[PDB]
């Protein structure tokens, strides 16, 4: 089916999951997307310097996000998201996208900011 | 829109030698790297296959891999390998000697864990990449062992580019170790699990070509190549000069692929003449069709006339009027119906460089696909079967920790192969 | 007062390579934009300059390289040079949706900079393909688009039909299916041109064995350079596109109608010459004038609108009609009873410096809606289910998104396309 | 605005012979102090290196410190002792012999009076002061000892200005006596209250330097100081010549250390490359900002791959664009900021000469701070805990009168030194 | 009618280096002095010289030497040439207390020298940045010791804001949280300049991948001296500064605005060009164009004071206001009905020889205020929090003389000026 999974798989490995620090955060991460049924992965950033804080999926009926590891919110309405990225496979990170609908080829995201616990 | 030519073995860095021999020529450039041409088409499209430098200084985007320097060396020493930098020349020592478990599995993959950084070096120095191109043979250890280890990396790297290696068929005739089946099998194994396209090199075709059409007389490797590499170039230069058709290698591989494993190519070359019909043939694009038709022009040794053509390519250069292509285009599948596959109209697809190569006013390029590749894979398969019944110097791989239901499951692969060309045979 | 042309994909540009061209025949006009003496389809400068209000899209940039490079540049502006840097990869999948969707917002943008200049917009025209790539997906993409933000524009598309014995990529009738369907819903107007017929048209009414894709939309640009240019320009009956949209539509689906044209004469052939107005519309109906490769004999006649330039006589024009209405074998339908609608233009045809037409004194395009159109799109639904049992290809769209089930709905879609006039033919 | 470099032992005086070797090289000065530059740039700001005497000579503020002549007299009967006036020239007799408590505690105490009345004597010369810099080795008895006798006093001479140590970080394949990390221990058990900054300088990381990346043959003592003395002069001359981004060294202090003690700075190189690549490869920002992260232009050995960075300095040199400068630094953030701390933004500091080194049109230098520094920390550490046990050779420093818990407090500093980068690691 | 510009640090010199150089553009004047007829910016002396009306600050020598060893020397005084000796060390501390104090007493005499050789001082304005040491720390000295001094002048300020995604010392926001509330205890105005958002128009509106500091302040004082220089000069609808100070500020504190300019045509651009008065302020609400890397679509706007050079027809900007009214996405605010205030100068802009920017026949300045200029403050104040929750730099202050308590009340001051914004944003 129509997935990024191997496209989130191999952004995870390079830069943005690990390098040897959150190597035994990386195993969980792998843990759950094998077995996620769901096939849109989405990556929540805190800031547009690509920090990980959590990892999302779309469920494509009711256009929300569910958390399956990570720091964030339960649930992600397309109100809360603000912007939305796309890695590059070549150039090796995130590039920003344009405003558009909730498409596939979103592979990251970040969120407006006032969301978070203070 | 970029290309990385990684050549492997002794074969495929060899047979590249030639190869950027041409790309050099092609564009009028100093053995330096000094840019010497007198055309914007040699000017422009520049940035896809090199890399320039201060001071007029053009880096050939290619490397050469193998567990030997002498390869590599005698490219150093000789001319053309000037324009080449130390960062190309990765080796170790020793060289696997032809050995696939010793290239792919066990020694190999230490040096492709350098060779694949300088992959990370060259690749965020690209800009835009379109794809990766890989050349060697076989029957190569370290051309086909370590390039299976490359491309199932960089697959795992980059499952967005083109992926494309030029790997030879291991002839009938030209034999040099008895486990060079062996080291095919294991490649295909994994060749149709991690490429994209590939195409399919016959010496021993290319045997008859020199001397049956081109009447030569000593055909060395560098000769053999020079055809290689004038259908290597007449491929992808096509992308990088202005045409009337451009035709992307990733809209042909759109089109040419009409299932995800069925990815394999007949190369041709239609103006093929020797020197004394030079005063005795014209040019014209009728006469390429039919050369292009020519069964004594296909690169590889299998019959077009026997299997059925799946799709079919047609790289042309020159100044052509499209009447005269798409005619003639359409004359040849009025001939020859009953080679094609049924349920598609138009098994030809044209692709018009209106850019024309020095020399020759017009040239062309065929590229087909046809059920009767499998005819060289029985000439692996069965061979295999004997040699897997008596494990004849099998103790070279076996202690390399090798497994035979490994070898049997490359067989049973080898056995899905050549039962999906039946499929589209009839 | 102002409208703008749209040239989408390799094909459109290098049609607009020869249009904007024409353009410049139109007043001579200097590269610069020096002319004396008309703003519609162009913005004047403070200096005298005139620069096109035209589209220019790519995904690859060679063709754009062509352009920027090449000669009218002082005239073309980079806001209207809008390439991309990824190919489509010939897929409409990537054209409308995966890869297309990264210039669109930038495209549109770019739109409403031009738009925003005009003062009166009537509409636009998009030139492209059925087959291709930018032309097929990405139109899909832009026509969706426009028709949300300029709902009571003009909505016109000029498109290239492919041969059904000369395709020069084999997912063309794959890609058109999908086109075909988002074009229907979304056009106000769109026409089918056939390389082959004009290949015919080229070697006997023009007799040249050597015609090149530049050759091609001489003849094709001169058409429609009396099409769109002549219809603002003042003559004998002014009218313009609008009043034929209703008038060569009165269908809610029906806008494909037949462009022909057939004062097509070579220039040693303009010494045994002398034509009528009536003598040239003799060759309109003829069948090696079609410019598609159809049978009109066998298509019922729904329009019939001629367009004029030159030396016209009404008077002849109305002996003209009762020879059309004497000469009957074009089974004209009996929803309209005598509609046959005539634009006429005082200004004479231009030809071109290196064109390979003669200097004419009148020049008469025909537009037609005909029931034979469908046996065009009957050779393109054979090639699509052969490939739809066998599901070759099907790992390109369903490697870039796309659901099994859309291919035999856009199919059924084209099936109801194919319904569509058969009711126009069965029913009078 | 000025510096004094006071020089240290028997590598620091050499390791500084390279540095003002290259110094009246960089502004055109005769050996005997004659100006024969022809800018200004050269020309006015002489005074924060150099005293200016009557009729063109100057003067270098730099100090030659030792037990023994030998190393000085090298100096002097070579060529650049010349400028140097035999006031710079002290020192007593006999040497420590690499000793510690020798020269720290007994011998060497009685020759740093004479020492820092010279220091009173040229800075009561001096207008207007800046910092005063030292260089010398960790495992120097008289390179060390000495100086970390002299920097206790001239804090409490000059707690204002700014200093600096360059010392020598001792290579675990590189030993001459086994009292070696002895002298670290206690050094560092020192350096961390009395000095500002410092850097880590390992021999046998700048041995894969000259060997890995610019395929040197014989690294001999300058040749590895060469490099070493171009990092040295590519951070102070950026505060004397001009620049978009004038930063201060006291900037640059204040930029660089979150925590007071934690101090310790990552040298690092960017055109580095050897002399075939000079035809092959063209100078860019992204060209250096990749040398500057890579782990293989490092100065200490050290993974900065395995820590995190705690603060980054990016010195540059040339005529570059802004545009080009802030990006790429961006993308490098952009690119590993897992190797970051997470509680700062910019862990980057950019520092912008304009004025272009010679003969290269661009430079740049990296200086960072990374939390993997521990790492030659524990190999100081861990080779203690064993000669701490057997205490062989310590009636050495036994006889000099030292006491065993004031080891285990420069341990136990040593101890707090490697959990202080734990704390912010992670 | 007279006022003097400030330069305090390394930036703000720079920029003056831009601004006294357009200020001899301005009347094509001399390197000694020699111009034939305005004494504004200018004392004239006895042999016919005219000498700037500036303030030269910093305390690292080294700028200092690039502007006395530079060009334009001879116009300049040592008077004005006040250089420091010890550097401020990019510290808060040692700008505006420790070492600052040494200077800051020979500094306001040279302002009462100044002022006293004026007749009719207007104010003055302060060129700096937020983050630095010497710009912020004595800025905040300097503005501090003027509003004791003189009070009923004009305090302005054209600041620099780092970028949020670019920030050349670590110091930056921790600097500048404690900068700002001692700005907004004294300024009459404030700006905000982000180098992003310039990079932005430089690669885009002029194609420049090569800009330096100087190539950005070329931008940047080209805009200040149409907001300076030409309100003095004579025009068709002749506004002050002051009127401005009165109009654009309705708050006790709100005096932060959002400066933005819009004719930006690089010389190839130029020559297809014809930007009316509408045109350009259509520009002037590109988010591409707003100098500030902020969105104004998020924002509420305030205010709308619009300056004009050259080519400028009033009828057609009351057109050009009724267009801004018709494209509203603006979401002004309820507070004020329709206050969009003009400023006219007949006079044309001026051109550098070696610019970037062709020659316009006309210029325009917009100055707004909106709200979502707080979103960038909320960028700051993330940065701040975390390294006073590490309490990582603070032994540079404390060390200095400084309090952990001032500075979380400088965040809550930071605070109060985001509920500052949030006031003007909910009500209406
Ligand atoms: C023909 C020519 O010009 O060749 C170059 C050269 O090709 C290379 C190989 C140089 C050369 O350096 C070395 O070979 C070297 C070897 C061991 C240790 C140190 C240096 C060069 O010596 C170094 C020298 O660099 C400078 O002059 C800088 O200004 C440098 N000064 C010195 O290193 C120096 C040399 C002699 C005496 C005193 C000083 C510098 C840099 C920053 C701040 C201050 C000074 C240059 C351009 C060259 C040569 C001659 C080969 C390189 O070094 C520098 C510092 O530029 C080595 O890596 C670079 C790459 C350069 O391409
Ligand atoms: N008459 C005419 N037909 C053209 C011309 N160029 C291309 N075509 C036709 O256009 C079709 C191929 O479409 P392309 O233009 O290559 O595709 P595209 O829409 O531009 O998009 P991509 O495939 O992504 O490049 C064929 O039917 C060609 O015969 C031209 O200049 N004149
Ligand atoms: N636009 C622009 N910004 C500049 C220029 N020079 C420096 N800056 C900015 O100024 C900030 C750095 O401040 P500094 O000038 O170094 O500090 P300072 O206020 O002069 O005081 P010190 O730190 O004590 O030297 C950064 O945001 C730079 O981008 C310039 O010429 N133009
Ligand atoms: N065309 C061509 N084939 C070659 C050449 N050298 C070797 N081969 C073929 O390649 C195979 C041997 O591969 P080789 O490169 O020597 O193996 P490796 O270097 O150990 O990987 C055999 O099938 C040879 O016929 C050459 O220069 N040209
Ligand atoms: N780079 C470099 N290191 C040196 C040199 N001479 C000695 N060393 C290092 O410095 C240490 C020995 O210090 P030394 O200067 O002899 O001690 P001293 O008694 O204080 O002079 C060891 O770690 C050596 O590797 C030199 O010329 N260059
Ligand atoms: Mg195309
Ligand atoms: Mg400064």
């Amino acid at each position: 089916a129509k997935s990024n999974k191997f496209i989130i798989h191999n952004a995870l490995s390079h830069c943005c999951l690990a390098g040897k620090v959150n190597e035994p955060q990386k195993n969980r991460i792998l843990e759950e997307i094998e077995k996620s049924k769901a096939n849109h992965f989405l990556i929540l950033f805190r800031d547009s310097s690509c920090q990980f804080r959590a990892l999302y999926t779309l469920s494509g009926e009711t256009e929300e996000l569910s958390r399956l590891a990570g720091y964030g919110p339960r649930t992600v309405t397309p109100a809360m998201v603000e912007g939305i990225y796309k890695y590059n496979s070549d150039r090796k990170r995130f590039t920003q996208i344009p405003a558009k609908t909730m498409s596939m080829s979103v592979d990251a995201f970040t969120i407006q900011g006032h969301l978070w616990q203070s | 829109r970029e290309i990385v030519h990684i050549q492997a073995g002794q074969c495929g860095n060899q047979i590249g030698a030639k190869f950027w021999e041409v790309i050099s020529d092609e564009h009028g450039i100093d053995p330096t790297g000094s840019y010497h041409g007198d055309s914007d088409l040699q000017l422009e499209r520049i940035n896809v296959y090199y890399n320039e430098a201060a001071g007029n200084k053009y880096v050939p985007r290619a490397i050469l891999v193998d567990l030997e320097p002498g390869t590599m060396d005698s490219v150093r020493s000789g001319p053309f390998g000037q324009i080449f930098r130390p960062d190309n020349f990765v080796f170790g020592q020793s060289g696997a000697g032809n050995n696939w478990a010793k290239g792919h599995y066990t020694e190999g993959a230490e040096l492709v864990d350098s060779v694949l950084d300088v992959v990370r070096k060259e690749s965020e120095s690209c800009d835009c990449l379109q794809g990766f191109q890989l050349t060697h043979s076989l029957g190569g250890g370290t051309g086909s062992g370590m390039g299976t280890l490359l491309i199932s990396k960089i697959r795992e790297e980059y499952p967005d580019r083109i992926m494309n290696t030029f790997s030879v068929v291991p002839s009938p005739k030209v034999s040099d170790t008895v486990v060079e089946p062996y080291n095919a099998t294991l490649s295909v194994h994994q060749l149709v699990e991690n490429t994209d396209e590939t195409y399919c090199i016959d010496n021993e075709a290319l045997y008859d070509i020199c001397f049956r059409t081109l009447k030569l007389t000593t055909p060395t490797y560098g000769d053999l190549n020079h055809l290689v590499s004038a259908t290597m170039s007449g491929v992808t230069t096509c992308l990088r000069f202005p045409g009337q058709l451009n035709a992307d290698l990733r809209k042909l591989a759109v089109n040419m692929v009409p299932f995800p494993r069925l990815h394999f190519f007949m190369p041709g070359f239609a103006p093929l003449t020797s020197r004394g019909s030079q005063q005795y043939r014209a040019l014209t694009v009728p006469e390429l069709t039919q050369q292009m038709f020519d069964a004594k022009n296909m690169m590889a040794a299998c019959d077009p006339r026997h299997g059925r053509y799946l799709t079919v390519a047609a790289v042309f250069r020159g100044r052509m009027s499209m009447k005269e292509v798409d005619e003639q285009m359409l004359n040849v599948q009025n001939k020859n119906s009953s080679y094609f596959v049924e349920w598609i109209p138009n098994n030809v697809k044209t692709a018009v460089c209106d850019i024309p190569p020095r020399g020759l006013k017009m040239s062309a390029t065929f590229i087909g696909n046809s059920t009767a590749i499998q005819e060289l894979f029985k000439r692996i398969s069965e061979q295999f079967t004997a040699m897997f019944r008596r494990k004849a110097f099998l103790h070279w791989y076996t202690g390399e920790g090798m497994d035979e239901m490994e070898f049997t499951e490359a067989e049973s692969n080898m056995n899905d192969l050549v039962s999906e060309y039946q499929q589209y045979q009839d | 007062r102002e409208c703008i042309s749209i040239h989408v994909g390799q094909a459109g540009v290098q049609i607009g390579n020869a249009c904007w061209e024409l353009y410049c025949l139109e007043h001579g006009i200097q590269p610069d934009g020096q002319m004396p003496s008309f703003n519609t389809f162009f913005s004047e400068t403070g200096a005298g300059k005139h620069v096109p209000r035209a589209v220019f899209v790519d995904l690859e940039p060679t063709v754009i390289d062509e352009v920027r490079t090449g000669t009218y540049r002082q005239l073309f502006h980079p806001e209207q040079l809008i390439t991309g840097k990824e190919d489509a990869a010939n897929n409409y999948a990537r054209g409308h949706y995966t890869i297309g969707k990264e210039i669109i917002d930038l495209v549109l943008d770019r739109i409403r900079k031009l738009a925003d200049q005009c003062t009166g917009l009537q509409g636009f025209s998009v030139f492209h393909s059925f087959g291709g790539g930018t032309g097929s997906g990405f139109t899909s993409l832009l026509m969706e688009r426009l028709s949300v933000d300029y709902g009571k524009k003009s909505k016109l598309e000029f498109s290239i039909y492919p041969a059904p014995q000369v395709s020069t990529a084999v997912v063309e009738p794959y890609n058109s299916i999908l086109t075909t369907h988002t074009t229907l819903e979304h056009s106000d107007c769109a026409f089918m041109v056939d390389n082959e017929a004009i290949y015919d048209i080229c070697r006997r009414n023009l007799d040249i064995e050597r015609p090149t894709y530049t050759n091609l939309n001489r003849l094709i640009g001169q058409i429609v350079s009396s099409i769109t240019a002549s219809l603002r320009f003042d003559g004998a009956l002014n009218v313009d596109l609008t009043e034929f949209q209703t008038n060569l539509v009165p269908y809610p689906r029906g806008h494909f109608p037949l462009a022909t044209y057939a004062p097509v004469i070579s220039a040693e052939k303009a010494y045994h010459e002398q034509l009528s107005v009536a003598e040239i519309t003799n060759a309109c109906f003829e069948p090696a004038n079609q410019m598609v490769k159809c049978d009109p004999r066998h298509g019922k006649y729904m329009a019939c609108c001629l367009l004029y330039r030159g030396d016209v006589v009404p008077k002849d024009v109305n002996a003209a009609i009762a020879t059309i209405k004497t000469k009957r074998t074009i089974q004209f339908v009996d929803w309209c009873p005598t509609g046959f609608k005539v634009g006429i233009n005082y200004e004479p045809p231009t030809v071109v410096p290196g064109g390979d037409l003669a200097k004419v004194q009148r020049a008469v395009c025909m537009l037609s809606n005909t029931t034979a159109i469908a046996e065009a799109w009957a050779r393109l639904d054979h090639k699509f289910d052969l490939m739809y049992a066998k599901r070759a290809f099907v790992h390109w769209y369903v490697g870039e998104g796309m659901e099994e089930g859309e291919f035999s709905e856009a199919r059924e879609d084209m099936a109801a396309l194919e319904k569509d006039y058969e009711e126009v033919g069965v029913d009078s």
